């Protein structure tokens, strides 16, 4: 139980490092932000 | 000239409708108009 608890606690610690050091992890959500911003910017530019 | 209040302006035949305000936009001496991404005139030099 102490081994399993320590492995869980250590693996939960690695999540913060993994997300912080990997910009391509959040890239699936950042692409939702980027696509909808790019679609509105294209719609505004088309008024010129 | 009326500022900070919504007005139906016309500068040198450039008709529009908006709130005019003073601005920090550093127009170079040759420039009379400034344009937005949508080509809408975004600032004007007052001709008087």
């Amino acid at each position: 139980q102490k081994l399993i608890a320590n492995q869980f606690n250590s693996a939960i610690g690695k999540i913060q490092d993994s997300l912080s050091s990997t910009p391509s992890a959040l890239g699936k959500l950042q692409d939702v932000v980027n696509q909808n911003a790019q679609a509105l910017n294209t719609l505004v530019k088309q008024l010129s | 000239l009326v500022k900070n209040k919504c007005v139906n302006f016309n500068f040198n035949g450039l008709t529009g409708t908006g709130v005019l305000t003073e601005s920090n936009k550093k127009f170079l001496p040759f420039q009379q108009f400034g344009r937005d991404i949508a080509d809408t005139t975004d600032a004007v030099r007052d001709p008087q």
